[PDB]
């Protein structure tokens, strides 16, 4: 709100993407392991649709719930910086 | 062994100064709990720190069935004392 | 009387809590229909004063009858936590 830096696309993420891209990638490893288990559960589960009207199986659940929290938490960071995000994205 | 996403209020409490704390239970993720059975995780949710023998320590989540993801969505709101800080908790 | 639980308000209530709100909900809605075809009995007396001293009209009682008779159920929780209470009111 200063105005000198609402003047400015804030220059302090850019010193944090380099640790953000790090974490995306530990998430992705994470995401990927946490995958298989998701599925094996599912699988030696057999495929029970996870309701009469989920008609699909655990897994998916599991797996988007992975993604859905490793996305929130990008998305919490507002980074202000377009390219950073679209980076990021 | 996991994670859990909270979102925390802190209230010194705008109806009268004392501390109360807002605690929403979103989801908890990666719990290494692949267990022997039925899993139904629910998250507990405890205050610590001093004069608390007159206040409600303990809040739980409902349970989950078959779920190392499980969303809760649930807020509970613990008092603190009015004499010790944020800080003493 | 366990020292237990003579320490704590008991959170029993919490369970019921739910059950009383749909009680209160079926009340509601039995009183309006009540409210409605009190009013309607009594606007075929041509609404008539409940004595020519007793100045209102007998829908008037019968619908503060209602209430309170509705009101005592309530009561009749004596709920020991007054939020739940609150909640209720």
């Amino acid at each position: 709100e200063l105005p000198t830096f609402k003047d400015r696309v804030p220059e302090y993420p850019a010193w944090f993407e380099p640790f953000v891209i790090q974490w995306l990638d530990e998430n992705e490893e994470v995401s990927r392991d946490f995958l298989h288990g998701a599925l094996e559960r599912d699988k030696k589960d057999g495929f029970q649709q996870t309701s009469e009207h989920a008609l699909f199986s655990c897994s998916v659940v599991d797996v988007f719930s992975q993604l859905n929290q490793s996305f929130e938490i990008i998305k919490k960071l507002e980074c202000p910086d377009p390219q950073i995000v679209g980076h990021y994205m | 062994v996991g994670e859990v996403s909270v979102h925390v209020e802190l209230f010194t409490h705008p109806g009268t100064g004392e501390q109360k704390v807002t605690v929403k239970v979103v989801a908890a993720n990666d719990l290494k709990w692949q267990t022997s059975g039925i899993f139904r995780p629910f998250i507990e949710v405890n205050i610590v720190g001093p004069q608390l023998s007159d206040k409600k320590r303990k809040f739980a989540t409902k349970s989950k069935n078959n779920s190392w993801a499980p969303k809760y969505n649930e807020s509970f709101q613990f008092s603190l004392s009015a004499d010790a800080g944020p800080e003493c908790y």
